[PDB]
């Protein structure tokens, strides 16, 4: 089989900006990737379509995912509210580096945040899911629009997405 | 610091 490419087209206050693919390693962690995979979709009936990256630091992180408060306080996974951890076999080893966001052990729901820069200290605390495949470019365009409280200069937002293969 | 947590981030 083949693992799953998911994309997302960023706008910036309503202006598109362009496309960022993923690769999600459904071959290394199939409920974590499944998740992304499927709030990617909008198959279960919610998902990333609209949503905002509401915290982005330049030089380490663009983090979003939030499609219920859109402040870092929501979200919910394909599984319930929570799921657990189920590995953590990769690394945050670079740019581009696609990994789940949480508030402690086993507490996994949408928000996912996608890395700049090797972030070795999240290493056993976030799990790896996935790497961006084409579009690092837009990723470091959004850096532009962040700061280093996290706030954005502009609102940046999933104005669509869904599975490629 | 540089984490990235949902609901209380902190340094």
């Amino acid at each position: 089989m083949v693992n799953p490419t998911v994309f997302f087209d960023i706008a910036v206050d309503g202006e598109p900006l362009g496309r960022v693919s993923f690769e999600l390693f459904a071959d290394k962690v199939p409920k974590t990737a499944e998740n992304f995979r499927a709030l990617s979709t909008g198959e279960k009936g919610f998902g990333y379509k609209g949503s905002c990256f509401h915290r982005i630091i330049p030089g380490f992180m663009c983090q979003g995912g939030d499609f219920t408060r859109h402040n870092g306080t929501g979200g919910k996974s394909i599984y319930g509210e929570k799921f657990e951890d189920e590995n953590f076999i990769l690394k945050h080893t670079g740019p581009g580096i696609l990994s789940m966001a949480n508030a402690g052990p086993n507490t996994n729901g949408s928000q996912f945040f996608i890395c700049t820069a090797k972030t070795e200290w999240l290493d056993g605390k976030h799990v790896v899911f996935g790497k961006v495949k084409e579009g690092m470019n837009i990723v470091e365009a959004m850096e532009r629009f962040g700061s280093r409280n996290g706030k954005t200069s502009k609102k940046i937002t999933i104005a669509d997405c869904g599975q490629l293969e | 610091x540089l984490l990235v947590t949902a609901g209380l981030v902190l340094a």
